[PDB]
């Protein structure tokens, strides 16, 4: 399961930010097993933290700072589970996480991807 | 002009265009012999030292006058070119042009871009290249780059008619390198990456000699027209027959009647996703993808007791097996013909539609899998024969155009011609018989015995090594071709005495060393040195070929198989056959061209796509059946009499054992006559009346009338006795009573004959003799029934021999007499041919027993049939232990394997016939070592053992086989007249009568019809374009035809109904039209009247359809009388004429193939009561199940029907090797009868397969044989 | 295999008499559990009184004076995959001529779920004091040997009329 994302993702300050997290899985993905896990963390040593998955419907935490900006905006069936930043602000510059495991695949997919932020 | 040399100079340049301008002022082909690419002719001698490699003049007359130059190399080859100058800026002197021609006409050259290129290929051989390999491809382009370059400042671009580009071979050169620039700048690649494949076609430019191969195999190819419209014609309309027929048939399964929470069958049907979700609603065996078939007939496949039959779900075998829409019908029965794993579909189908649609799979088998393949091989042998021939010829017309010494002569006395060497073949013989003793619970006596053996006798052959070349100086004893081999066999006995397995085995060839005086294994050398040799560029083709695909497959598909494996293997793990390696991908090709190319395909596409899949296997398939086919047919031509004439004498320096045998008739005659002397000097009228009555009743036509039906009654009587026979009780005891009246009548028989013909005559014929015995075995059954002795022990195993009473009716068939003698004449040397054979496998079972031998064991979780991993339990003591704590545990073999040489030969013919091979390759390349749990491909280089035995043994045997079969019959055919050795004398009297059939050219043309209105209705029906037209239309109703599908629409359906009667409509005008012009005469013409006949089926076709299907209920009747239309389409052959002769062909064939099908259908019946008699009784398993088995007639002759092709034969062979528990139960009680025990006998059931498969494989070779040479009749003529 | 197969219909006094009843199963390799019962109806009598049952190993006989002592199970046997169920009448008399049910119950064990099936088997048995001989068998043993003589009669007059016929060529000869 190779992940297609860019590596380093510049978004204007207050723009959209489209952030894509592509996979080409040879199984046809269905929604029963396959898990979505969005994660995201700023500096290396700091924490990593959970935002979106998908177990069997697209569930969003609502997180402090994630509140009311972030839906899911792809479709896991033409493998596009891309989501969008609104109204970026500098805060959210950090290292974005798109884990996703597509049974009966074994291979656990992984895209990182590096969001700055210009004024 | 042996000196006419001049270096190309100014002059030449000077001289030229004067000579054009002057053609163009006034405004022949060129020399064969000096075209360039050959060899300089020797009329011109040898060339000046320094002129070789330099411009030189133009020899060739006709490009005299045109302006080129040619160049000649120290090879004495002709390379030609044009002096304009390259791109119009190298001129014929600029240094730089010089230099070029230096590289491009010197070998080194070639040397160079050869030795890249067999290394490029092995870079391709890896599928997942390391980091440094960057290095490599760069340098590789580089070369290729630059070699191209070096072509073209010195050949020319596009400016000539030599030019480089002009050669198609340079075309490749130039896409490749500017593709890999091209991929290089651009930078899925895949398909790029298969045209860095194509390199290594280069090959073929490289080495001379393929150049000529492969337009041998294109011109080969273009012969093959007409066969290749006609398979898919014939294809085709056996794809409508199969759409018709089976449509959405193969969907049925049983689904249970007993649904809880308000369900229905679509209910459940939107809401399943699983194996295990179909399993809760469908009925799966253990172990198996698809659900059980079943059918809504009583001859069909039976639902367990709880389910019903149901059409609905996906088709079996991933939903590629179907008949649903025509192209899957195409490729169903392409199936058929290649007969790639046929039998399952018979199974499939049988199961769902009933048992009485087997006469469909009869046709087929019989016409499509016979008939096209024999116009295939024998079109393609017979261009190569027109090839060979006038190869042949023109190759001919051209040729035409102190102490030391006394005890080395010592040693050489002891050479003595007729004895030593008699003394070393019978060390040889008794060398191999030691040898073939092996086995794998062998004693450590009998380990002794044989290690001595061997040793022994490697001292005697290598003290004969040594005294002979002490005899005579190494510089001559180096010379014998045989010498070097014996050389070389004590060197390799002596490294393997001081160190593999395979090692011990290269001791094992000294069994050639008999070939000297043996000439049939002279015959076999000859074939293989063949192959190699003068036959050799043609091998490495086959080589280059294998490698193109393997590496192909390879790259396309080898990713996709690793990140779908979940969709081909449940365990998430690649399976046994996969393409992601270049080894495994070698095998499936290997294994595609053997002729199992199903399940792989299937595979395939699962993973990776249906079209590229498709694409690839079918020209894999095409491709190398084709070079395969042309190997053989060449190696069979070759030796069957170009490979020598008798040129010398038979053995010109006498044979030593035919020396050595003149000293046996000087002993033993002579001592034979010293014993003899010394033992002698020591010591009324009306008895011939009777005679000739009996003499004329029994010829009379009225008495073997009698004796013909009265054998027909015993033999049907004799298909009544079954499983079932305790049911029908009144049949019971008329057949009882029948058989004491039958023989009756045949004693009476014997004591008739006895009296006419007199007990000499009737003792010297054979058909006497067999009846004799077969009522001799009646006669004590029916005297031991009636004194009581009716069950003791051999008398009910002499019972089984009734079944030997249809036997009787060959002495009265003719066509049976006829086949039977033909077929006996050729006894003799099968004899001979089969014994190398035998002792050919010999050596490879002994090399197999070696290798392997003790190590298919294996501990099996019998409950579901999985071998316990190698992590915990890898050694017998394990297993025991684990059996007892756990249970359902076996130390379990394969039955069909390699503990000795018996099981050996039995395994072979497994292997040579690729029905079963597969479990013996997959446990054999698992094998660690005795006592040891296998591993997964432990051992994964031992298919190569399987690779060469397949060759040799299924390659050069058969065509050892073929080659004598065809040289007797030569002689059975030309000793008599050129009579055909099949067909009775009144056969050969409607023969010749059809032949004259096929020999009418004129016809009168049909007088025309007086009146206006009806002469214009005769010239618009005899116009040319009026038949054009028709066909056109007949074409427009196939494809209306094949435009149907399965569950289309209801609308759909009318809508083709209603273009089908359109149809119907004007082609029933037509003929009402075409009969008025032609009136009385529509008859004369027996095409015309195949059309009668199809238009009034079809318009009864029609209405009885629309009446059925209204009135009536019967689908199967409606499907029955709905191929009527077919007819419709069988008007295709009209037009053609490369079809016509080829029917015409089969139809003069026929009657031959009529006595053929006759003795195989004696002989399958007597094998149906056989199997009937023993094989009742077997356990269910591989092949024998509730609808395939022996139990009554029907199933019988349906297992036998299926392995007369050898098809699935180790399926059923199988579950009667079982015997001794737990394999079986001696004990069972089988309800409603009182036979006991369920395991079959081992020796009468392998006896009874391999019988069966010998027979069936000669009289299909005597099939292949008639319609061989019918087609050569008919073609040359 | 398996074969279902009538039982006979005449039973000879004071003497020995199975009564078959054979139940196949539509697919041979499925898995099952069966127990048989037994009525029997005397001739004369209308209604069917339950006579045995068998269930898993041991035969539970109904007190029934007709049948103290005088039936043995005589079917499958050590299996609870009954197939074949018939019994065994060891000393026949004649109050055992009358009408027979053969009431087998089978339940199946199938992937997820189970049947619960039933087959009836009738049987109408008719004691007597000596086996008279099937009428087939007379029939055929008559029919064999009037085609052996007609045989005869042919062949001889065959051999008449040539011995004729060649003996007056030979004569004129
Ligand atoms: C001379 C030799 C020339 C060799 C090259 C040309 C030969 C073959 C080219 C075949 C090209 C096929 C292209 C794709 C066609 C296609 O993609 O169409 C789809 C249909 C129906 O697919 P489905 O919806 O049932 O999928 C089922 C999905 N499942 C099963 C996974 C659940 O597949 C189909 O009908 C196609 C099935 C195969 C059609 C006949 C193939 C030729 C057979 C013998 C040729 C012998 C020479
Ligand atoms: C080329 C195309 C046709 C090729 C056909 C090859 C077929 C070979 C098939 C079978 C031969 C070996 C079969 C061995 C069967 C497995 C069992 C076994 O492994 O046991 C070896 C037997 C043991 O004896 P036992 O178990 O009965 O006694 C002991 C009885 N217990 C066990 C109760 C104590 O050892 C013995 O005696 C072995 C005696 C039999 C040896 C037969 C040798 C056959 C030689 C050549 C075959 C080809 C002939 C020409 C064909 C022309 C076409
Ligand atoms: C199931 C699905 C398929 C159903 C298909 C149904 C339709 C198939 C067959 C319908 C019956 C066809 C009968 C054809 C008879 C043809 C015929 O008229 O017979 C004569 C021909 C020789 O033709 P001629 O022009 O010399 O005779 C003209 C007369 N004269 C000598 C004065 C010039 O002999 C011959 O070819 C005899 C050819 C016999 C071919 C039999 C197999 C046909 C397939
Ligand atoms: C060439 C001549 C070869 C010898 C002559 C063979 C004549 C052809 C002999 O075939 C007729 C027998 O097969 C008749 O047997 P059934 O098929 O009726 O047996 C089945 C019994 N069930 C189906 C009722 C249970
Ligand atoms: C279990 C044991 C089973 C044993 C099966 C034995 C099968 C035997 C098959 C015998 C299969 C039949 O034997 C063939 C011989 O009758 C051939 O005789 P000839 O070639 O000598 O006759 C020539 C006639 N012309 C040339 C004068 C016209
Ligand atoms: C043409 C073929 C000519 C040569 C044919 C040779 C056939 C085979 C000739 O070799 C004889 C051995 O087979 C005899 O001993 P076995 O290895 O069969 O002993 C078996 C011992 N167990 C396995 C039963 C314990
Ligand atoms: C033309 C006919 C050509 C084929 C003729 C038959 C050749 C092969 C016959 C092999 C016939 C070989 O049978 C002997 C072996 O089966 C002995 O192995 P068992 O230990 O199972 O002994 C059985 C004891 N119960
Ligand atoms: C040309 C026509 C050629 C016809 C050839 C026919 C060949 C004969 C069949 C070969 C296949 C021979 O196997 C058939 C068996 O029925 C022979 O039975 P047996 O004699 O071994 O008796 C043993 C019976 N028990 C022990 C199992 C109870
Ligand atoms: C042999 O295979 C059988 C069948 O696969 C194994 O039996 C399973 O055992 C596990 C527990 O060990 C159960 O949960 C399963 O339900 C069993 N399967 C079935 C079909 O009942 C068995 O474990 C294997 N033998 C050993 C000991 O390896
Ligand atoms: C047979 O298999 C066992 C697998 O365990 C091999 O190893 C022995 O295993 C037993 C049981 O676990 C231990 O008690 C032994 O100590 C193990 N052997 C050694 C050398 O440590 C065993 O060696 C195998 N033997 C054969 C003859 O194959
Ligand atoms: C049909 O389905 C309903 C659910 O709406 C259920 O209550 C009812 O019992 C079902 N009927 C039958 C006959 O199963
Ligand atoms: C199997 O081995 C175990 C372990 O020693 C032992 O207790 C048991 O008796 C053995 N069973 C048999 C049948 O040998
Ligand atoms: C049946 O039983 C009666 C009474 O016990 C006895 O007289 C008769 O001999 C028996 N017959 C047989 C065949 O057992
Ligand atoms: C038979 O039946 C009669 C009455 O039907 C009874 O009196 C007699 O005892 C019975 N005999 C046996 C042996 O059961
Ligand atoms: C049937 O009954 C007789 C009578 O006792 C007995 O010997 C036999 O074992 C029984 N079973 C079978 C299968 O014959
Ligand atoms: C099967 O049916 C019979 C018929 O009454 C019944 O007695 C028995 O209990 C049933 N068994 C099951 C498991 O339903």
């Amino acid at each position: 399961m190779e992940v297609t994302v860019p590596a380093t993702l510049n978004v204007l300050n207050g723009s959209d930010a489209r952030l894509p997290c592509t996979f080409n899985s040879c199984y046809t993905v269905n929604h029963k097993q396959f898990s979505l896990n969005w994660t995201y963390q700023e500096c290396n040593n700091c924490s990593e933290e959970m935002f979106l998955q998908f177990r069997m419907k697209i569930i969003n935490l609502k997180l402090e700072r994630f509140q009311d900006r972030v839906e899911f905006s792809g479709n896991p069936s033409k493998y596009d589970v891309s989501v969008m930043l609104r109204n970026v602000q500098p805060e959210d510059e950090g290292i974005y996480n798109c884990y996703i495991m597509n049974p009966p695949d074994r291979h656990r997919g992984h895209g990182k991807i590096h969001l700055q932020v210009l004024m | 002009g042996p000196q006419s040399f001049v270096h190309f100079t100014k002059q030449s340049l000077a001289l030229i265009e004067q000579r054009i301008a002057e053609r163009k002022s006034k405004e022949p082909k060129p020399s064969s012999d000096l075209e360039a690419g050959k060899q300089l002719p020797f009329i011109y001698g040898d060339i000046p030292p320094g002129m070789v490699s330099e411009p030189l003049e133009d020899l060739d007359p006709y490009y005299a006058d045109k302006k080129t130059f040619i160049v000649l190399n120290k090879g004495k080859t002709i390379f030609r070119f044009n002096a304009t100058p390259a791109l119009y800026m190298l001129s014929p002197f600029s240094p730089l042009r010089r230099i070029s021609i230096k590289i491009l006409v010197h070998s080194l050259f070639s040397m160079l871009i050869m030795c890249t290129i067999l290394t490029n290929c092995i870079f391709m051989t890896m599928n997942n290249p390391p980091d440094w390999t960057k290095n490599v491809e760069y340098t590789f382009t580089g070369i290729y780059t630059f070699e191209s370059l070096v072509k073209i400042l010195a050949r020319g671009f596009c400016v000539g008619e030599f030019t480089f580009l002009r050669d198609p071979w340079n075309w490749l050169d130039f896409v490749v390198i500017v593709f890999a620039y091209l991929t290089e700048f651009v930078n899925n690649v895949s398909a790029l990456r298969t045209f860095r494949v194509l390199r290594a076609l280069k090959t073929i430019s490289v080495i001379p000699g393929l150049k000529t191969i492969v337009g041998a195999l294109i011109q080969s190819v273009k012969k093959l027209s007409d066969v290749m419209i006609l398979t898919v014609f014939c294809l085709s309309v056996f794809a409508l027959i199969g759409l018709q027929l089976f449509m959405g048939n193969l969907k049925h399964k049983c689904f249970r009647n007993s649904l809880e929470n308000n369900e229905t069958l679509e209910s459940i049907m939107n809401t399943l996703e699983s194996e295990e979700d179909f399993r809760k609603y469908f009925y799966y065996l253990e172990g198996s993808k698809d659900a059980l078939l079943c059918g809504f007939s009583t001859d069909s496949g039976q639902c367990p007791e709880g389910y019903t039959c149901v059409k609905i779900g996906r088709n079996p075998d991933y939903g590629y097996t179907s008949f649903d829409t025509f192209s899957w019908a195409f490729l169903a029965l392409f199936r058929l013909m290649t007969q790639d794993y046929w039998e399952n579909l018979y199974q499939q189908t049988l199961r769902a539609a009933g048992k009485t649609y087997m006469i469909f799979f009869v046709v087929v088998i019989f016409l499509g899998s016979f008939y096209l393949i024999n116009l295939i091989l024998a079109v393609v042998a017979m261009a190569y024969e027109e090839q060979n021939q006038a190869n042949i010829e023109e190759a001919k017309q051209k040729e035409l155009e102190p102490y030391w010494i006394k005890f080395k002569k010592c040693i050489y006395f002891i050479v003595m011609d007729p004895f030593v060497d008699l003394a070393i073949t019978i060390c040889i013989v008794l060398n191999t018989l030691f040898m073939a003793m092996e086995h794998h619970p062998m004693t450590e006596e009998f380990k002794n015995v044989l290690a001595i053996g061997n040793l022994v006798f490697t001292g005697i052959f290598a003290a004969e090594m040594v005294l002979k070349l002490i005899a005579m100086d190494p510089y001559e004893y180096f010379q014998v071709g045989w010498n070097i081999f014996d050389s070389l066999i004590v060197t390799l006995s002596l490294v393997e005495l001081f160190l593999l397995s395979v090692l011990r085995s290269f001791r094992l060839l000294r069994v050639f060393k008999l070939a000297k005086s043996w000439p049939t294994l002279n015959m076999l050398i000859k074939i293989i040195g063949n192959s190699v040799g003068a036959f050799g560029n043609l091998t490495l083709v086959l080589a280059i070929i294998v490698f193109i695909f393997a590496v192909v497959g390879m790259q396309l598909f080898g990713k996709s198989y690793k990140e779908c494996v979940c969709k081909i293997n449940d365990d998430c793990t690649l399976p046994r056959w996969h393409m992601n390696d270049f080894f495994h991908s070698f095998l499936i090709v290997f294994r595609v061209l053997c002729g199992e190319w199903i399940e792989t395909m299937w595979d395939c596409m699962e993973v990776a796509g249906q079209a590229m899949c498709l694409i690839v296997y079918m020209m894999v398939m095409v491709i190398g059946n084709l070079v395969v086919l042309n190997l053989f047919l060449a190696l069979l031509l070759s030796s069957f009499s170009s490979d020598n004439l008798t040129a010398i004498e038979e053995d010109p320096d006498a044979n030593n054992l035919q020396i050595a045998v003149t000293r046996i008739k000087k002993g033993i005659n002579y001592v034979k006559q010293t014993l003899r002397e010394f033992i002698l000097k020591a010591f009324g009228k009306i008895w011939w009346n009777i005679r000739k009555t009996c003499y004329k009743i029994v010829e009379h036509s009225w008495f073997e009338s009698f004796i013909v039906l009265m054998i027909l009654l015993s033999s049907g009587a004799l298909a009544f006795e079954d499983i079932y026979i305790e049911r029908k009780k009144t049949i019971k005891i008329i057949l009882e009573y029948a058989d004491k009246i039958f023989t009756y009548i045949f004693i009476l028989e014997m004591l008739l004959k006895w009296i006419a013909y007199g007990y000499k005559t009737y003792f010297t014929n054979a058909w006497c003799w067999l009846d004799f015995l077969i009522v001799d075995v009646s006669l004590v059954t029916l005297v031991a029934n009636t004194l009581g002795y009716s069950d003791l022990g051999p008398i009910k195993s002499l019972r089984t021999l009734r079944a030997l009473r249809p036997l009787r009716a060959l002495s009265r068939f003719e066509g049976m007499r006829v086949v039977v003698n033909a077929l006996i004449g050729a006894i003799p040397s099968i004899m001979n041919v089969l014994l190398v054979c035998l002792i050919f496998w010999l050596i490879f079972s002994i090399m197999g027993v070696n290798l392997f031998a003790g190590k298919f064991y294996e501990c099996i979780n019998t409950t579901d049939g999985s071998r316990f991993p190698a992590s915990q339990v890898p050694n017998r003591s394990e297993c025991f232990a684990l059996m007892n704590v756990s249970q359902n545990v076996r130390w379990k073999n394969l039955k069909v394997n390699f503990d000795n040489v018996g099981l050996g030969y039995l395994s072979l013919l497994q292997v040579a016939t690729f029905k079963g091979w597969t479990i013996i390759m997959y446990a054999a390349v698992d094998s660690v070592n005795v006592d040891k749990q296998p591993k997964y491909e432990y051992s994964l280089y031992m298919y190569i053992y399987f690779v060469v035995f397949i060759i040799f043994g299924s390659f050069f045997t058969l065509n050892l086989f073929i080659c004598v079969i065809i040289d007797n019959f030569n002689q059975q055919k030309k000793k008599l007249g050129g009579q055909d050795i099949f067909m009775t004398e009144e056969q050969k009297k409607y023969y010749n009568a059809m032949k004259k059939l096929g020999s009418k050219k004129p016809q009168k043309p049909i007088p025309r019809p007086g009146n206006k209105i009806q002469g214009c209705i005769f010239d618009l029906v005899t116009n040319q374009a009026f038949d054009i037209s028709i066909m056109v239309l007949i074409c427009l109703n196939m494809v209306t035809m094949m435009v149907e599908k399965e569950g289309q629409s209801q609308h759909m359906t009318e809508v083709l109904y209603w273009i089908n009667v359109v149809f119907i409509i004007l082609f029933t005008g037509e003929c009402v039209l075409k009969l008025i012009s032609l009136r009385h005469y529509y008859f004369t013409v027996g095409w015309n009247i195949f059309d009668f006949v199809v238009v009034i089926i079809s318009i009864v076709g029609m209405f009885l359809a629309d009446l059925i299907e209204t009135y009536f209920v019967s689908p199967t009747l409606f499907r029955v009388i709905r191929l009527a239309r077919i007819g419709r389409i069988l008007r295709l052959v009209k037009g053609a004429k490369g079809i016509r002769t080829l029917l015409f062909a089969l139809m003069m064939s026929l009657p031959a193939l009529f006595n053929i099908g006759l003795l195989l259908f004696l002989v399958m019946f007597i094998y149906a009561i056989f199997g009937m008699s023993n094989f009742a009784y077997v356990k269910k398993e591989d092949g024998i199940n509730d609808m395939f088995n022996f139990e009554t007639f029907g199933n019988s002759m349906i297992c036998l029907f299926q392995i007369t092709t050898s098809a699935g034969w180790d399926g059923l062979l199988a579950p009667i090797l079982n015997s001794k528990p737990p394999d079986c139960d001696p004990k069972k009680v089988h309800p409603g009868s009182s036979v006991e025990g369920d395991c079959g006998n081992p020796s009468v059931g392998i006896f009874y397969f391999v019988s069966y498969i010998i027979i069936s494989f000669l009289v299909v070779v005597n099939m292949y044989i008639a319609v061989i040479l019918e087609n050569f009749s008919v073609a040359t003529e | 295999g398996c074969v279902e197969v009538d039982s006979e219909t005449e039973a000879v006094y004071g003497m020995t008499f199975k009564i078959l009843c054979i139940s196949c199963k539509r697919r041979s390799e499925t898995n099952a559990e069966t127990f048989t019962e037994w009525t029997f109806r005397q001739k004369g009598t209308e209604e069917f009184v339950k006579i045995l049952r068998y269930e898993n190993e041991v035969l539970q006989l109904e007190e029934d004076e007709r049948f103290e002592g005088r039936v043995v199970w005589n079917g499958s046997r050590g299996t609870k995959d009954l197939q074949d169920l018939s019994i065994f009448i060891t000393n026949v008399t004649y109050n055992h001529s009358g009408d027979y049910e053969c009431h087998v119950y089978r339940l199946l064990f199938f992937e997820n779920y189970e049947h619960n099936t039933s087959v009836v088997k009738k049987i109408h048995i008719e004691v007597v004091d000596k086996a008279n001989r099937d009428m087939a068998s007379i029939v055929s043993e008559i029919m064999m040997y009037v085609l052996i003589v007609v045989l005869t009669i042919w062949l001889v007059a065959e051999m008449i009329y040539c011995y004729k016929k060649i003996a007056a060529a030979t004569e004129t000869a």
